[PDB]
């Protein structure tokens, strides 16, 4: 494989299929696929790790969307790249405005 | 039918949304607002639907009609 | 005895913002796809999957609106929201005339 | 019975790279392949667009690096071209 | 429809923004022409949405927390 | 030569010709440094888009087709320049 000859857990050989077949350009290089396959798979592996951390926090074993939604809203980045993105049985952060609050 | 979404489900929503008080013309005009969204979204999903020579509207049909829309969402094959 | 007037609504923000189920009851919602999808074209047929991500597609638009008119509605020191509300946010987002 | 494809077992190994005593559920997986195929499609595009802008034929590393940079934001950008780079050179060490 | 802002501080912005991404930059007039355009058009909208922000609140005096409202709502940070 | 407090070339008549255009009647005081502030980030985003733009492109001139792609990607599309 070629995943192993980049360190990457991702599949080479789909990334430039898909890059292939999905009309982008005419010809593609060799680089592309590696670099590309190596970008998806450290944006999977920061949502993951969130995510994870957002399960222990919420004493969970398997990663469960609520805690996609609160890994990616919580960080400012992540949010901002999935700014127009509906995550599904997400949810909300729990956020009350102040004036609201009893006093 | 537009009236099956109760004014509960919307006072359910708004709390979601962090809403205290709600007023009685709320619920009404958010009946109108939904029914304008999901004309749009299922406007787009049909379009798609009927491109695809098809009688069931599919999922990836709304996906894309979301999309369309700069509403995408996760979930559902994306 | 008694809650004062807006403690139990304050609960149950904390209650349904912890949580992620859809917030309308599925049948009416179905029923109400069906309805407005008729009026495009006729005898047709939906796979739940479309309809489930309809909802939670509509839920989340609906949760998001209803932030803009909270704050909207407390930027008019108010707490109450109001029809006018609704539409300044939707005004402003561009969606609405 | 059809023959659907997905990047599930992929985001998995990941996922034990990075949380080994860790499990995700299935809608879960679901909303994972869901981004990994949004951003691609967002960074191929994005590289296509810029192929056509300056009269060039090829997709390359390099535009798909400036794609990456171009969508997105500053320190996750700054991560992924590391990333980009790194796995390229070692792959062109490797052959 | 002729330009409010002055073009020559205008441009002497642009330059020290560019500067502090790289350095040894140059531009064409007409690049810093359609950068003016996007801005005065950029702002003029947003101006619009805080005179609606202002008026909802009873107000004529547009103030900050007006387009602070505006921008959360249009979805800017 | 060395380049400093250029948004102060954003002077308070130009804002408050701006606001006139949007159809502002009143203006409050501290506005204005928020005007600034608010075209100071619009241009660091679009100056940012188009800089990377040129920096493909291999050139050390900002080109007007770099601003209007750079445009069109913030979803702010512009005519009269090309594209």
């Amino acid at each position: 494989t070629r995943s192993s000859r980049a360190g990457l857990q991702f599949p080479v050989g789909r990334v430039h299929r898909l890059l292939r077949k999905g009309n982008y350009a005419e010809r593609v290089g060799a680089g592309a696929p590696v670099y590309l396959a190596a970008v998806l798979e450290y944006l999977t592996a920061e949502i993951l790790e969130l995510a994870g951390n957002a399960a222990r926090d919420n004493k969970k074993t398997r990663i469960i969307p609520r805690h996609l939604q609160l890994a990616v809203r919580n960080d400012e980045e992540l949010n901002k790249l999935l700014g127009r993105v509906t995550i599904a049985q997400g949810g909300v952060l729990p956020n009350i405005q102040s004036v609201l609050l009893p006093k | 039918n537009i009236q099956g979404i109760t004014k509960p489900a919307i006072r359910r929503l708004a709390r979601r949304g962090g809403v205290k008080r709600i007023s009685g013309l709320i619920y009404e005009e958010t009946r109108g607002v939904l029914k304008v969204f999901l004309e749009n979204v299922i406007r787009d999903a049909v379009t798609y639907t009927e491109h695809a020579k098809r009688k069931t509207v599919t999922a990836m049909d709304v996906v894309y009609a979301l999309k369309r829309q700069g509403r995408t969402l996760y979930g559902f094959g994306g | 005895h008694r809650y004062r007037p807006g403690t139990v609504a304050l609960r149950e923000i904390r209650r349904y913002q912890k949580s992620t189920e859809l917030l309308i009851r599925k049948l009416p919602f179905q029923r109400l796809v069906r309805e407005i999808a008729q009026d495009f074209k006729t005898d047709l047929r939906f796979q739940s999957s479309a309809v489930m991500a309809l909802q939670e597609a509509s839920e989340a638009y609906l949760v998001a609106l209803f932030e803009d008119t909270n704050l909207c509605a407390i930027h008019a020191k108010r707490v109450t929201i109001m029809p006018k509300d609704i539409q300044l946010a939707r005004r402003i987002r561009g969606e609405r005339a | 019975k059809t023959r659907k494809e997905s990047y599930a077992i992929y985001v998995y190994k990941v996922l034990k790279q990075v949380h080994p005593d860790t499990g995700i559920s299935s809608k879960a997986m679901s909303i994972m392949n869901s981004f990994v195929n949004d951003v691609f499609e967002r960074i191929a595009g994005e590289a296509s667009r810029l192929a056509h802008y300056n009269k060039r034929s090829t997709i390359t590393s390099r535009e798909i690096q400036t794609a990456v940079r171009l969508l997105l934001p500053g320190e996750l950008a700054k991560h992924a071209v590391s990333e980009g780079t790194k796995a390229v050179t070692k792959y062109t060490s490797a052959k």
